[PDB]
């Protein structure tokens, strides 16, 4: 038995993470030596990602591209608490890559003192295969090394979604506790009333 | 006199909570601060309110971080003069009763079960009782009905293999807070959590299964018994009884951690609360697999072993989350 | 930054679980003794629940009420594999209750051989408090005992939702391996593109 | 000559998979059926392709359930005569090479690293090499470049503390299937899973740390060392090297389980696969915390201990899911 549904327009809340940037995963041709996406000092090519501060959509999901500084262009995951506007949410969206594919926990913190551990998988930056049914956010043609631009070696960034099943007001998130995991952008999607089509 | 219980809780936490609230104490802080696992072979009684307290008093062990104490009394004679004298001295008696003889209990003249309620007023003809266990009741019952429940032989009942065969024996519990409570500040919560974790991690004595290693040994011993045997039946009866108030304390400890998470906006306490609630929930899998094996001969040893293993893994994870929570408040 | 999303038209797929009914959680006054919602032989009162085979909505979500027989009116959870129509899904919706609140795993099986363990919490049938931010499905006035109808004791059933984050074709679910957990109805909600509003 | 690798895999599984595919064998079945953890103190070499094989051959241990064998050879002189003879005999030599001297490798004249590739054709002036490691390459390189890589000193390189200081030594691996493969039916997959689980559960007898108990001891030993010391640095270099092909085998075993889950529509194999992948993913947390501590002096003992504890718990959970999978196919 199949019945058509209708869901109201939700709201996207693009989280300003400029204050949490703690790691350089991206370099231009003039600062190849600043790359710390991995232990080997690789990085995404700046030329193959959006301009800092720009509004983008990945599979329709809006993100703000981080206002990078010399010492940070992403969150290398160390269990950072991220304040979010209080509200009822359905989904967390992350633009992310991992130093080899890995899985961990995003905690959602609710007003009533409940916290939910939400499973999150992030696939490899190194010409990765999606292991967690992510969508491709960026698949570059090249990769930056400490001393050269490597032709014909994709650097991969992933769009991952994480459900927030609890009907309650979420106030903050905790990012994973893993040096392997990198978050480039974070967007929340509010709950929207679903019903039968009239 | 305030009705107080939780869906994971029994008349044990409920009646103590009423006594604490009467004296202006927060039952979540007092009864929710302690979190432990102990099982003493042979200690359990077929009573909804069984908790292994030795060497502490029953209320003492359930309120380990507070100067809270209880004494058990067996009332001589055929009346309620001892309870009248207790009330006149400002004590709230907690009476050992059989639900079979309580008109407001679903069990009335149907199921024998050893239970606790609060007595808060006595007249020539009526005993005023407070019982928060669903369905909650507060008010007068006939003296004769109270005496019937308070004096019940609570005989072995095929319809209640867990909480029958424990005479009421006109037993009642007197509770007192014998000094001022500790200020439940960040440093106190940190110390409570560290003391709970240290006690869980401690290698147990030979004669008492305590903490994480004790839980492992207890569940291994339990799963080693052959389903349907008299040995298994006795062990599964014990399991259901002891695990009620151990599960109840798990739920209360999670609530205690959530309350302090909200008070101070410290997310580590909410995260720890989730890990502790996972243990509370893990007890459901173990004790209900046990219950259906015991009562309905639903023998699922692979399921019991699965739930037992999940409960241990959840406890391991909870203790690690609790150490992160202690660090966030200490 | 806050940005509007789009309205969407997801589809509800009401799963026929009549072949998996293995337990009596509901009784009429004539067959009180058949109740097996819990170890005590309690049950939901049939007179306060929908008609077998009937279409209902709970919080706008459509469900088909089980076509009960003498030996089954719900799935008591024993790791049953439930075949679902192949598709891309967002949410599993269950009408459910647990013998004391508990949490476990629904496995989602995908056509590429990936299986995702999905966290599910189900709150108490015994005048329960929602522990997982579920919505109330049914809160009866009475509860059935082996020998009587109990006045003034609510029996509680919950609407619980479980996210299916993987972008992939799901073909089956495994229900929890827990005798404590009862599933009365199962509705799947298909994926529906929601993007930044133009 | 087929390029084959996986994002968790190294040139070890890759080169062996190319050799197996040439002989008409399924590398997911041959290299994915085995799943184990072994660490012998002092056994590891600073090579991308280090795997503890004793007492089996390298290919033997990596294909434990198949009649697959390898022999190491060291070629004397300054030519490729021995490799030409090998090719004429229908062998695909797997040559020990330094990435520093391979023009198609990102490491070319930048980073010394002990690596493997397949040689499939030799002319007077060119060696045709196949290397599936990103970025994948297949074709002729100048004889001089191959000889420079095959004969490389691979001296200690402060840009590569893991895979430098292991001379190529003109070493090459000869692999052969010495009989028909076992038929991979439901019963065989069952036996494979049960033997893997039994080997994981078995306590090691002596200094070689094997299975779940060995992993516990290995990780405890690692976490006990003082960060920044020569001993900790040596241990973290070892950790990163040995864990690559151990993690790679975890990924391949998960793929093997998924493949048979689809083939026979047995969801227990897919569920077990998820459990095994959780171990593969668990290795990432451990080896990358280790790598950043070793290379960038990012000393995070709490993080390393946390990842180590999570990895053990994921392995425990995986073993239970595998036994359920074995029951479903047996
Ligand atoms: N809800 C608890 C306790 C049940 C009681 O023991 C009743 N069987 C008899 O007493 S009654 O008055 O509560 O029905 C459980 O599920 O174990
Ligand atoms: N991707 C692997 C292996 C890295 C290589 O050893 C390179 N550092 C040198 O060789 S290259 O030619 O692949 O760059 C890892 O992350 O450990
Ligand atoms: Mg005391
Ligand atoms: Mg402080
Ligand atoms: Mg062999």
């Amino acid at each position: 038995l199949t019945l058509p549904g209708t869901a109201s327009a939700p709201e996207f809340r693009l989280i300003d993470i400029d204050g949490l940037l703690n790691n350089r995963a991206t370099t231009d041709v003039r600062d190849l030596g600043s790359g710390r996406l991995n232990a080997w000092g690789n990085s995404f090519p700046a030329a193959e990602l959006p301009a800092p501060g720009s509004l983008i959509t990945v599979a329709g999901i809006p993100f703000t591209w981080a206002n990078a500084h010399a010492r940070g262009d992403n969150i290398r995951c160390e269990g950072q608490v991220v304040d979010i506007p209080p509200g009822q949410y359905d989904w967390i969206y992350l633009l992310a890559a991992s130093e080899r594919r890995s899985e961990d926990t995003i905690w959602a913190h609710y007003d009533d003192g409940h916290a939910d551990p939400l499973r999150v998988g992030i696939s490899d930056f190194l010409d990765g295969t999606p292991a967690f049914g992510e969508l491709s956010a960026f698949r570059t043609s090249r990769m930056h090394y400490p001393h050269h631009v490597q032709e014909g070696l994709p650097t991969t960034m992933w769009l991952t979604r994480v459900g927030m099943p609890r009907h309650g007001v979420a106030r903050s998130l905790r990012l994973p506790r893993s040096v392997a995991m990198h978050v480039f952008a974070l967007t929340l999607r509010t709950a929207a009333a679903v019903r039968l089509a009239e | 006199v305030e009705l107080w219980t939780r869906d994971l809780g029994s008349c044990l936490h409920g009646t103590l909570a009423t006594a604490l609230i009467r004296d202006g104490h927060d039952p979540v802080t007092v009864l929710g601060a302690p979190w432990e696992f102990r099982r003493r072979p042979g200690a359990w009684s077929s009573e909804e309110y069984f908790f292994f307290a030795e060497p502490d008093s029953l209320a003492g062990r359930l309120a380990l971080y507070h100067p809270f104490e209880s004494t058990w009394h067996r009332s001589d004679g055929d009346g309620v003069d001892d309870l009248r004298e207790a009330l006149a001295a400002g004590v709230l008696p907690i009476a050992a009763v059989d639900n079979f003889h309580l008109p407001f209990r679903p069990a009335f003249h149907d199921v024998h079960a050893a239970h606790l309620l609060v007595v808060y007023r006595i007249t020539e003809t009526e005993v005023y009782v407070s019982d928060a266990q669903p369905p909650a009741f507060q008010g007068a019952i006939p003296l004769a009905d109270f005496l019937a429940s308070w004096g019940s032989l609570n005989p072995p009942d095929d319809a209640d293999v867990f909480f029958s065969a424990s005479p009421s024996g006109r037993r009642w519990l007197r509770t007192r807070m014998t000094g001022p409570v500790p200020e439940p500040d960040r440093h106190w919560v940190g110390r409570v959590i560290r003391e709970n974790v240290a006690r869980y991690r401690q290698e147990p004595p030979a004669d008492t299964q305590t903490g994480l290693p004790g839980l492992r040994r207890y569940l291994d011993e339990l799963c080693a018994l052959t389903p349907g045997t008299n040995a298994a039946s006795e062990a599964l009866s014990e399991l259901y009884v002891i695990s009620w108030n151990i599960q109840a304390q798990s739920g209360l400890h999670a609530e205690f951690l959530r309350a302090h998470s909200v008070k101070w906006r410290i997310p580590e306490l909410a995260e720890a609360a989730a890990g502790v609630d996972a243990v509370a929930h893990g007890w459901t899998g173990v004790r209900m697999t046990g219950a259906h094996s015991r009562v309905w001969q639903r023998h699922r040893p692979a399921e019991l072993r699965g739930h037992a293993t999940a409960l241990v893994r959840r406890l391991e994870a909870a203790l690690d989350l609790l150490e992160l929570a202690a660090d966030a408040v200490s």
